[PDB]
């Protein structure tokens, strides 16, 4: 995703 | 050559989308409690329940207006999870292909009808 | 006036960090298969298992050397996930405050002892 963001 | 025919066609296409397993992540707004950084990336959230409601309320004047909201569902999915190996990326690609294949005839039939009017 | 006292103090502080829930993402190296863009952003990876191992092997000559490795864990965390609304940002801020509050007296005790020698 976007760093330790996003969905998987 | 019916300029109203797209309304019921789009209603039935959305019914088919809600029945497809691949639509599950997109059936309701993204959960901002579960993903609190979502609004740092995404300007305008969108989901199929909102699209269905906007149609039912008669707030789309043309099928191209409806297509703009659906495009945003897939634009937001890619922006927040761009990884080509993720489950949501593959679900997005298959459901996008399914939508485009069924909407193409709805748009061309509507454009034909509009010429006549 | 004990110049060796910092070794066991830092061992106990690392034990306290490993038991804090906020440390979970930092207990082992970032997985570069799960995050293949990580080394595009991060020049020098660091984690609490590497720090603990370096200490146990006696490869730190002073507590300031250990402190600068721990600060790199929080520098890397903010660089890769800067979103102030993300869960990892708030975990980083709390664990960093906890570390700084406990390391300060380890550093000042060591500096006092060093002056004497």
């Amino acid at each position: 995703g976007r760093g330790k963001g996003g969905k998987l | 050559y019916d300029i109203q025919a797209w309304k019921k066609q789009c209603e039935e296409l959305l019914n088919l989308i809600f029945q497809c397993e691949d639509s599950e992540p997109f059936r309701q707004p993204v959960d901002l409690l579960e993903y609190p950084d979502y609004r740092d990336i995404i300007d305008t959230p969108m989901d199929f329940a909102t699209v269905r409601e906007t149609l039912e309320a008669g707030n789309y004047e043309s099928p191209m207006e409806l297509c703009k909201d659906v495009r945003l569902i897939f634009s937001n999915s890619k922006a927040y999870t761009p990884s080509k190996r993720s489950r949501i990326y593959s679900m997005s690609l298959r459901l996008s292909a399914f939508f485009e294949e069924h909407i193409s005839s709805v748009l061309s039939d509507y454009k034909s009808a509009l010429r006549f009017h």
